[PDB]
């Protein structure tokens, strides 16, 4: 309040000073199921070429 | 429909090299496994070799192993067989084979139940 209203000196009553915001804990990532699967058996892994 | 073409031999004297060719339809080439299986004709089948969804090739029958040497065209449905020293029991009928299994055959890639 002393740097808000410039002055040493600060009279009874009530001042708003500052604003309070909460912040963010954690990210969030969402996304249906893969359905995108491979046959690696073909692929990779592979018995005999 | 379905119809494998097989050819490449004929008037062949003993002592040469050649490439039999068998071209697959109905199904998708890379994907299945052609096999070569000889039947001379008047002698019982014979199986030769063999090319699957990896191309995994495994093997030749008893006295030619490695005078052949298998290899495929998988775009236009081929399957080029080596012909070295092609004698009374090298040659017969290069009969191209497809396995009924699908991938993964189990580890071996299929080869069995070649009804087709």
């Amino acid at each position: 309040t002393k740097c808000t209203l410039k002055s040493f000196t600060v009279e009874k009553g009530i001042y708003q000073t500052s604003n309070f915001r909460v912040q963010p804990t954690e990210s969030i990532v969402r996304f249906p199921n893969i359905t995108n699967l491979c046959p690696f058996g073909e692929v990779f892994n592979a018995t005999r070429f | 429909q379905v119809q494998l073409l097989e050819s490449g031999g004929g008037l062949v004297q003993p002592g040469r090299s050649l490439r039999l060719s068998c071209a697959a339809s109905g199904f998708t080439f890379d994907d299945y496994a052609m096999h070569w299986v000889r039947q001379a004709p008047g002698k019982g089948l014979e199986w030769v070799s063999g090319v699957s969804w990896n191309s995994g090739t495994i093997g030749y029958a008893d006295s030619v192993k490695g005078r052949f040497t298998i290899s495929r065209d998988n775009a236009k449905n081929s399957l080029y067989l080596h012909m070295r020293s092609l004698r009374a029991e090298d040659t017969a009928l290069y009969y191209c084979a497809k396995a009924v299994e699908m991938v993964r055959g189990l580890g071996a890639d299929p080869e069995y139940g070649m009804d087709v």
